[PDB]
């Protein structure tokens, strides 16, 4: 029964890192910022010239 | 010369920008690797509770 | 123009290195999360059995 009492808590912390994995992949962070940083990069060479 | 400091200052901005985006992403690849070891350890928590 | 050439392709070499052992601590940090999770899960161990 301590075990199952584990098994309950890991099953919630399972669920929630479920829910955060799925929110952060929805993010899309990583194209965003690529794109970002390409104009972060021409703007940069607009400037030094 | 005012044209060179409002680029710096422009670029300066995107530049906080694109390293917010920077840690935002690196968050989520730690989170990446947290969801991988935290899901094995729940398979061997199943395999004995 | 020649000088720069020569200086570009060394600060090139320095941006490699820069790159090379950033990554590994950016690993060394990852190992080391890695060691607190699996003291945590030698603890469960030692508690179970």
């Amino acid at each position: 029964i301590a075990d199952n009492l584990t098994y309950r808590k890991n099953l919630r912390e399972k669920d929630a890192l479920e829910r955060e994995i799925a929110e952060l992949e929805a993010r899309n962070a990583q194209e965003d910022y690529d794109r970002l940083i390409k104009e972060a990069h021409y703007l940069e060479a607009h400037r030094s010239k | 010369s005012k044209q060179m400091e409002e680029e710096s200052a422009k670029i300066k901005d995107k530049y906080e920008q694109a390293n917010s985006f920077l840690k935002i992403m690196n968050d989520l690849q730690t989170k990446t690797e947290k969801l991988e070891y935290k899901k094995d350890a729940i398979v061997e928590l199943r395999s004995r509770i």
